RNA sequence: GUCUACGGCCAUACCACCCUGAACGCGCCCGAUCUCGUCUGAUCUCGGAAGCUAAGCAGGGUCGGGCCUGGUUAGUACUUGGAUGGGAGACCGCCUGGGAAUACCGGGUGCUGUAGGCUU
RNA sequence: CGUGGAGCAGAAGGGCAAAAGCUCGCUUGAUCUUGAUUUUCAGUACGAAUACAGACCGUGAAAGCGGGGCCUCACGAUCCU
RNA sequence: GAUUAGAGGUCUUGGGGCCGAAACGAUCUCAACCUAUUCUCAAACUUUAAAUGGGUAAGAAGCCCGGCUCGCUGGCGUGAG
């Protein structure tokens, strides 16, 4: 019902998880952050001090501009149909790295290192992914008994 | 009547304190602010001079910040100054000046910068400046780290900063509490500080109880005899081992003794000894009630 | 009132029902087995709609089952006390009272 | 004042509790929940029998006190008076709201 | 066996509450100078009740902790008052006990009407060695669990030390 | 094996109670002239090193509570999608896919980076 | 004994236990000056807020923190004076 | 936060007591206050906690190399170009 109010219904988002309402941990501000690593924000409660607004909570973009303590962001903001490409500031006890990109990047690592050894074996591997395929044409042993009879249960009455 | 706090619910809605803030080693306000470095710089130590002070020994220490653990740059104490030839003196005011004075020229000896930024011997009222370049050393500045957070005016904490910007770190400080300072004079004088620094106040301790009561007198200073302390050298004995400290500030480790590999405590109880123990306690026992 | 901001204020008190609840449990000796039925077929024409009755298939208004609860209780593991009966888990710090008398 | 409960039988609303926000509700007619020998060791009554609602809907505090009354006044006459426990399981807790109109 | 564990003298807290506010408390205030020989502070008040004349900070009371040599002269000095002697219940439950005198003159000073007649109070903790290590900055933890004392515990020293006994009620 | 300083995870690390102690390692502990601060050298601070491991601390014990992690709870509760499926309704069955949480019963009870000792 | 059961100017929600509470000590960063961004949306302004930069400063040994209130409300165009 | 019920036990009071004197005394007791349980709840409660949901990535704007510039950051380095 209510209108513009820069943190409406935020009683459950900024809440610091249900027992760590502790002080922050150090090693989230002692992360090293670079210009062009995606982050992604969740916003914590305890810093008060530069929180993204809860448009943002759970989005993630590149990062571009780097502060004293506090990192510039590019998202995606959903609007009207259009979507657009904004940037803000957020003090980094809100962001954290992405495992999203990190995990393209050692797949990448053992990409190109097979083709290295393909070049070196003149035989040409599969690249990365190819998607599930469906079951293969396998012998069930059956050595060990009979298959067990399965029958429904007659109904009965538990309140 | 009787009301209980400890209970199944209190315990299910506790909540534990860090591990160093927990049994009262650490205070984490402190820390955060102090041994983080800006991200503009991303990778540049912001190095702590670590001081701590036990009942029995000082301890100085180089370190920063590390995702895992903070990684110690440097380390001296200060009950291996009978290298030097300091023998008594353990938690005084000028055995921490020396081994501050130790750590500052052990740290610019390992990085190679003892031949240029000396300190000076005697006294002083301050620190020593210096030009900063890349690939060759300009500078070497440590952010001081105190104890939790207890500072008064005339603490060994301030005596081992002391120690090391004599032997030559660039420090951020301004002498306001140093031993040699009282707040209603307002200004600093100095030459009680080198009488700290050389414990020249102890010698007329000593002194004072030579002339008013041997008993008391050797009932506080025992081991001092047992050394074969004089007053008078007590103002020469330091500064001849601060001529060693920089002399040699570099350490020359020990050997290992080979291991008893059996003793500390009580390695723990097997889960069919806690399984069965249970057993045995309720059935013999039981079986003897019996008895009876 | 006239619909110029109508919202009602607070009269009577229900509870909501769920398929599967027990809006009532009789306790009684078991000689009594066509009285608890035929007393209790009554409320089924004072509450709205069909309510399904039914003999419980428990010692009484215990969690238990078929009065091998009550062989569990010889065990030991059940301890009368109060209108319903006490559970007893064989955790717990008294291995030396189950040892004097279990 | 009858408001037969036609209109408040289907559950249809967000539950209400007597609250800090509703205040004044009238009291549930019912209040006491338990009738007969309740004071009974569990190792007397060994017949527990049950009463499942087979529908989906609100039942009414007054309703609820006509029902264990009802049910109350056969079972004195067969078992006795200290041959029973009844012992209604549920609780009005949700409120209902009444517009006024002039 | 060994001073380990021997129960000493820990603080002996000395109080008034002369329950107004004018020349009454500086006076009792210098009676406990002239007592101890050392100065006191002041207390005042949490709360208001106007039942027994008090608002909130309305300076009430005169106190002072005493330790070492003092404690057990003046222990001594107020116990001869009551020429050793105390009751069960009043051991609290760790170890510390208390009791009030009413007036100050049999404690050696003269009554002077300058001061009136003015009554103290006697709390005494005891202890051990190394209670201290629960108010300490370094580092701190608990007494231990087997390191305390009580009241049975409190009455040994008291019947043993200044052989007053205790009367049962 | 294990301790010391700084830590990262911040309970498999907490709490309770009992037992055990591989230097002077931490610490208790003895004093207050110097520095300092309190009503109290209790705290803080300084100077010490006679005894002490009684305590903290470390390790262990607990048919311990707690906590973490498994089962049973259950393919139940629940729901994306479908119908000219039932029911007067309240609700409900089915096709298709997803799929929990108590009670209850198991197991576990700190790991570890860094610089520095000792084998009492 | 004491896991926030209290206090944080006021509504409620969030947040806090060597603090963001309580007591002291010192002080005016509640100041001067461009641009950027968030907040409502046409992604106009006002309001409010975010993070940097250039000056003068404050406190603290210092690392740092501070450009109003622990965060979410507490306020205003052309013309004219 | 609301709420039924029994129990097991001392305590703070009360009904009338008694003792004979106050006794909540042994008898009580009735409540209260605990300690283990017990029946039912929450749009403005919550330890847990789905289904359908919202972001990002799934390679040349990439990866590996080599050398300069930087009035910035400063052990030596960093990062940025």
């Amino acid at each position: 019902t209510n209108t513009k109010g820069k943190r409406r219904g935020t009683r459950y988002m900024f809440s610091r998880p249900f027992r760590k309402h502790g002080v922050v941990p150090l090693a989230t501000y002692m992360r090293i952050y670079k210009k062009g690593d995606i982050v992604d924000i969740k916003g914590m409660g305890t810093v008060q001090k530069g929180m993204p607004h809860k448009c943002y909570h759970g989005k993630t973009g590149r990062v571009y501009n780097v502060t004293q303590h506090a990192v510039g962001i590019v998202v995606n903001k959903q609007v009207k149909g259009k979507i657009l490409a904004k940037r803000i500031n957020v003090r980094i006890e809100h962001i954290k790295h992405s495992k999203s990109r990190d995990s393209f990047l050692k797949r990448v690592k053992e990409n190109d290192q097979k083709k290295k050894e393909a070049k070196e074996k003149g035989t040409w591997v599969q690249l990365k992914r190819q998607p599930a395929p469906p079951r293969e044409a396998h012998f069930v042993r059956t050595n060990g008994k009979e298959p067990e009879l399965l029958e429904p249960i007659p109904y009965e009455f538990m309140a | 009547f009787v009301k209980v706090v400890k209970n199944k619910a209190y315990f299910k809605r506790y909540q534990v304190k860090f591990r160093r803030r927990r049994e009262g080693k650490t205070d984490y306000y402190a820390r955060k602010r102090l041994v983080i470095q800006d991200k503009n710089k991303y990778n540049t130590p912001k190095y702590r001079m670590i001081v701590r002070v036990t009942n029995r020994d000082i301890i100085c220490q180089i370190a920063y910040a590390r995702i895992e653990g903070d990684m110690i740059v440097c380390a001296a104490y200060a009950h291996e100054l009978p290298k030097y030839g300091v023998k008594v003196g353990l938690t005084n005011y000028a055995a921490a000046y020396c081994t501050g004075l130790l750590l500052a020229r052990r740290l610019l000896n390992r990085f190679g910068m003892d031949k240029i930024y000396e300190g000076q011997v005697e006294v002083t009222g301050d620190e020593y400046n210096v030009e900063s370049i890349d690939g060759q050393p300009g500078a070497f500045t440590c952010y001081l780290d105190a104890g939790l957070a207890r500072t008064t005016t005339g603490n060994k904490v301030f005596g081992a900063l002391k120690g090391a910007v004599d032997g030559g770190l660039s420090i951020p400080h301004s002498t306001k509490r140093f031993p040699g300072y009282d707040s209603e004079s307002k200004e600093f004088n100095a030459e009680v500080h080198r009488k700290h620094i050389m414990g020249q106040n102890v010698a007329d301790y000593m002194r004072y109880l030579m002339e008013e009561d041997e008993d008391a007198y050797k009932k506080q200073f025992s081991q001092y005899i047992k050394n074969n302390v004089t007053p008078d050298m007590m103002e020469e004995m330091y500064k001849k081992a601060h001529a060693a400290i920089r002399e040699n500030p570099v350490y020359e480790k020990k050997p290992k003794r080979e291991v008893k590999k059996k003793r500390w405590n009580r390695p723990k109880m097997s889960l069919a000894q806690k399984k069965d123990r249970v057993a045995q306690k309720k059935a013999s026992f039981l079986r003897a009630q019996e008895r009876a | 009132t006239g619909m110029r901001g109508a919202f009602g204020k607070p009269q009577g008190t229900v509870a909501r029902v769920h398929i599967g609840q027990v809006i009532m449990s009789i306790r009684t000796k078991l000689q009594n087995k066509e009285h608890v039925v035929e007393a209790l077929r009554r409320a089924k024409f004072k509450f709205p709609g069909r309510q399904k009755i039914h003999i419980s298939k428990k010692w009484g208004f215990t969690k238990f089952n078929a009065d091998e609860f009550e062989d569990m209780v010889a065990e030991k593991r059940l301890i009368p006390d109060g209108c319903g009966v006490k559970y007893i888990p064989n955790r717990g710090p008294l291995d030396k009272w189950r040892a004097l008398h279990s | 004042g009858r408001r037969p409960a036609r209109c408040y039988r289907y559950c249809k609303n967000k539950p209400y509790p007597k609250s800090r926000f509703c205040r004044g509700v009238p009291d549930a007619k019912i209040r006491i929940f338990d009738l007969g020998r309740k004071k009974a060791k569990v190792d007397e009554f060994p017949l527990c029998g049950h009463m499942v609602s087979d529908e989906y809907e609100q039942l009414s505090s007054e309703a609820l006190e006509a029902a264990r009354i009802c049910a109350n006044k056969y079972m004195v006459k067969s078992c006795g008076k200290d041959g029973f426990h009844i012992r209604v399981r549920l609780h009005p807790f949700h409120v209902i709201r009444i517009n006024k109109m002039l | 066996e060994n001073p380990m564990r021997e129960l000493r003298i820990r603080k002996l807290c000395l109080n008034i509450c002369v329950g107004e506010s004018g020349d009454r408390l500086t006076r009792a205030a210098k009676v406990l100078e002239q007592l101890t020989g050392q100065t006191p502070v002041f207390s005042k008040a949490r709360y208001t009740v106007r039942s027994f004349g008090i608002r909130r900070n309305e300076k009430i009371a005169v106190h002072c902790t005493v330790r070492g040599a003092k404690a057990e002269e003046i222990l001594e000095k107020g116990l001869k008052v009551r020429e050793y002697e105390l009751r069960k219940n009043n051991f609290s439950d760790t170890g510390n006990f208390g009791f009030g005198i009413q007036e100050h003159i049999d404690l050696g000073i003269k009554y002077d009407p300058s001061i009136g007649i003015y009554g103290l109070d006697f709390y005494v903790v005891l202890g051990r060695p190394g209670f201290s290590i629960a108010d300490k900055k370094r580092r701190t933890g608990c007494i231990g669990a087997k390191h305390r004392i009580s009241k049975e515990e409190a009455m040994r020293w008291f019947q043993q030390k200044y052989d007053g006994i205790i009367l049962p009620g």
